RNA sequence: UACCUGGUUGAUCCUGCCAGUAAUAUAUGCUUGUCUCAAAGAUUAAGCCAUGCAAGUCUAAGUGCACACGAGU
RNA sequence: UAUCAACUUUCGAUGGUAGGUCCGUCGCCUACCAUGGUGACCACGGGUGACGGGGAAUCAGGGUUCGAUUCCGGAGAGGGAGCCUGAGAAACGGCUACCACAUCCAAGGAAGGCAGCAGGCGCGCAAAUUACCCAUUUCCGACACGGAGAGGUAGUGACGAAAAAUAACAAUUUGGAAUGAGUGCAUCCCAAACCCAUGGGCGAGGACCCAUUGGAGGGCAAGUCUGGUGCCAGCAGCCGCGGUAAUUCCAGCUCCAAUAGCGUAUGCUAACGUUGCUGCAGUUAAAAAGCUCGUAGUU
RNA sequence: UUUACUUUGAAAAAAUUAGAGUGUUCAAGGCAGGGCC
């Protein structure tokens, strides 16, 4: 009789076909395409969108006069919509099931900074978020696997600590400046 | 018998291996095997010598 | 033909209760036998006193000598042979020492040319013999 | 910089307290002393800064807001009965003792063996 | 993802099993820089146990001459 | 599980009458009577690496396997048996015996139950600290105060799970620029301490503050590369590799799913439509009883 | 004459699972909080 939780769950899954050569370049394109560590972060993005598919999918098989396919397929369209990875104007269960793996992984924080060009590249964008610089309506985000929603999107800024925007430099610009 | 064992391995001479540079790992090691497999195109395998 | 009458769940679900002990990788794992005759007694790995140094010969076409041990188990007293993976690790072994033995691949089956031999040493004298091999961990 | 705003408040007169979430923000600090924050709280309700209580203020990552829970009372006096012990072992008063507690659960087993008034020169 | 591949032959199509493949949970091997959670003497032995602890309890209110401290705790 | 087919009663087995008994019903027990009750729709007997369930793992569907394990219910406190007290115990961190085991004796006697919390031995393939405290959670009593190894916290911990380094921006190798991990103070945190988390400060260019683990014949992503070892030593889950030019072994380089994880052994699931209810087969590959009658069952 | 069958509601522990809701910096999770003195 432990105060605890022991709920957890997982959050990728490894493929069937250890060295399949077709999929082996499709992960490894969406390494360097996104900025990802390992094929463990390709997997998990893949486990999410299957979790999502599947989750349509059970709904679509009921009946369109169902209140609980009205309810818990509509909740899931405005999740969606909300973090941008579905548009507003295709806000039906048939689109989910057409969504692949780049919808999102462009979602993620490493490429909207990207985007936002606030990085050089896809790889700087991931330490640029590693050495806690971005910040999300004031609150700062140092994992780079942080999904943004459409009412956040316009908000990615720096920090109010960090160099690169208003405050402080770092350790390295006072450390040449006191030795010269 | 049994008066041969590490025969092949106490005949082959203590050839030591060479130390070679730092080997990139991590997210900078998926970088590279992307650019050089995609990026920075020239049938052939990545390690067929001749 | 199957029986598919709506009142035949009792006959379909004996028929295939009986059916299912013509199955050989189903009848020796719910029945006394091959579980008793395992030496390791439903274990993964087991302990054992180095008796001997044995060397089998390969089976046609192969011609090499096999270099196993005769193993006697502690937790009940069986004697198998143990099988040295690597090369020249049979001098690593030593005389009269524990050795943590395990399976040898497919289960209760001779692996490759070898014989009879279904066991081999992992561990000796309470460190691991892949250590031995390289240079590591020199007990 | 430093400074709280109390964004949610309720008084509820079972203890004599004023229930509120004390929220002070630290845009170069890190968390501040409850004593600071408990002398700053007793100006803005004109009270003394001997019945303030805070706790619960952990600052978020990154640093810039820490939120916690406050409360009020009505007098020193009436607040050594109303408030937990180690909350007011956390000023400057109110030491408790730290001898232990095994030596304390020992003691009592030798002295449940003795019947009298010779137990308490055992334990002794 | 409602998936298969090697092996009987000079070669072929099959039956068919073995092996390959992926999770799962125990052990173990080597390795192991950070954080948040978290199982942990169940498996053979409900085998056997050194020491210590785990139920005692006093309020203005059943009975109050230990003077240890001075009516009262 | 039929290689358990009949079973239950000369001591209740089934039922009937009366009574006893218990809080109460009753073959619960006693006495008189009946020859009943159960059973192929599997009783009875035996086995279980059987506590049951809520659930877990894996699954297109159908399923397979697992559930000692923090919740609920039951069972037990070495094995039984019999009790005291109490509203409630056949209580064992309460007794009375016997059995098993074992401790102190001055040898007369006395006192024992960690399948409670730590710890030890043994057993093993297999599993932590004789750690800190009643603050949370609550529970018990005469109770605001006192008590709780129930519990909470910490140490050990690669069971397992979620985040996430080992560079990056530049140059054609040198410039700064950005940051902890680590390392040292306050505060916060905490019942105290601790991991963090935060504020500044001290903190990386072979940024040596460096990633290994199985591999590179096929299955199955990666070298007829280099040298010797020559059916020897070995490799190999399978087919197969060595009998002096080995793409397999004995090593380097390089390369490859990798990745702070990765191999190995065993259980189990999918693969397996190789247990087929969905959904398999029985002319010749394993297979329709030699043939017919025939009840239950099935339709 | 009454059953089998289908549909509805209460019942058919909590946890877990499915799953609405909530930016624990994200996530595993938790059942808790953005903003105006």
């Amino acid at each position: 009789p432990v105060a605890k939780t022991w709920v957890c769950s997982k959050t990728y899954v490894t493929p069937r076909r250890p060295f399949e050569k077709s999929r082996l370049d499709q992960e490894l394109r969406l390494i360097g395409e996104y900025g990802l560590r390992n094929k463990r972060e390709v997997w998990r993005v893949k486990f999410t969108l299957a979790k999502i598919r599947k989750a349509a999918r059970e709904l679509l098989t009921l009946d369109e006069k169902d209140p609980k396919r009205l309810f818990e397929g509509n909740a899931l369209l405005r999740r969606l919509v909300r973090i941008g990875v579905l548009d507003e104007g295709k806000m039906k269960l048939d689109y989910i099931l057409g969504l692949k793996v780049e919808d999102f992984l462009e979602r993620r924080l490493q490429t909207q900074v990207f985007k936002l060009g606030l990085a050089k590249s896809i790889h700087h964008a991931r330490v640029l978020i590693r050495q806690r610089h971005i910040r999300v309506r004031k609150q700062v985000v140092n994992i780079p696997s942080f999904v943004v929603r459409l009412d956040s999107q316009k908000h990615i800024d720096f920090s109010l600590r960090s160099p690169y925007g208003g405050g402080r430099p770092g350790r390295v610009k006072r450390k040449n400046a006191k030795k010269a | 018998s049994l008066a041969r064992a590490g025969k092949v391995r106490g005949q082959t001479p203590k050839v030591d291996k060479q130390e070679k540079k730092k080997k990139k790992t991590g997210r900078a090691k998926r970088r590279i095997q992307y650019n050089r497999r995609f990026v920075n195109v020239v049938k052939k395998g990545p390690n067929a010598n001749s | 033909g199957k029986c598919r009458g709506l009142r035949t769940a009792r006959k379909l679900r004996n028929h295939r209760r009986e059916q299912k002990w013509h199955d050989k990788q189903y009848k020796k794992a719910h029945l006394g036998t091959a579980l008793k005759a395992n030496p390791f007694g439903g274990a993964s790995h087991a302990k054992g006193i180095v008796l001997e140094k044995v060397g089998v010969e390969a089976k046609q076409p192969n011609s090499a000598i096999r270099k196993c041990v005769r193993v006697q188990l502690i937790k009940n007293g069986k004697k198998i042979t143990a099988f040295v993976p690597n090369d020249g690790c049979l001098n690593f072994i030593e005389e009269n020492d524990e050795v943590l033995v395990a399976g040898f691949g497919r289960k209760g089956h001779a692996v490759g040319d070898i014989p009879g031999v279904r066991f081999k040493v992992v561990k000796v004298a309470n460190v691991s013999l892949l250590a031995l091999y390289k240079g590591k961990k020199e007990r | 910089t430093v400074t709280v705003r109390t964004r949610k408040f309720m008084t509820n007169r079972l203890l004599q307290r004023k229930q509120m979430i004390v929220d002070v923000l630290h845009p170069g600090k890190a968390t501040v002393p409850k004593t600071e924050i408990r002398e700053k709280l007793a100006k803005m309700y004109k009270t003394t800064p001997d019945v303030v209580f805070v706790f619960g203020f952990k600052t978020q990552f990154g640093g810039g807001k820490t939120t916690g829970f406050g409360m009020i009372y009505d007098s020193l006096d009436y607040a050594k009965k109303n408030e937990p012990k180690y909350r007011l072992q956390r000023h400057g008063l109110y030491e408790k003792k730290k001898t232990s507690r095994k030596q304390r659960k020992e003691r009592k087993n030798r002295m449940k063996k003795v019947r009298g008034i010779k137990k308490a020169s055992v334990g002794a």
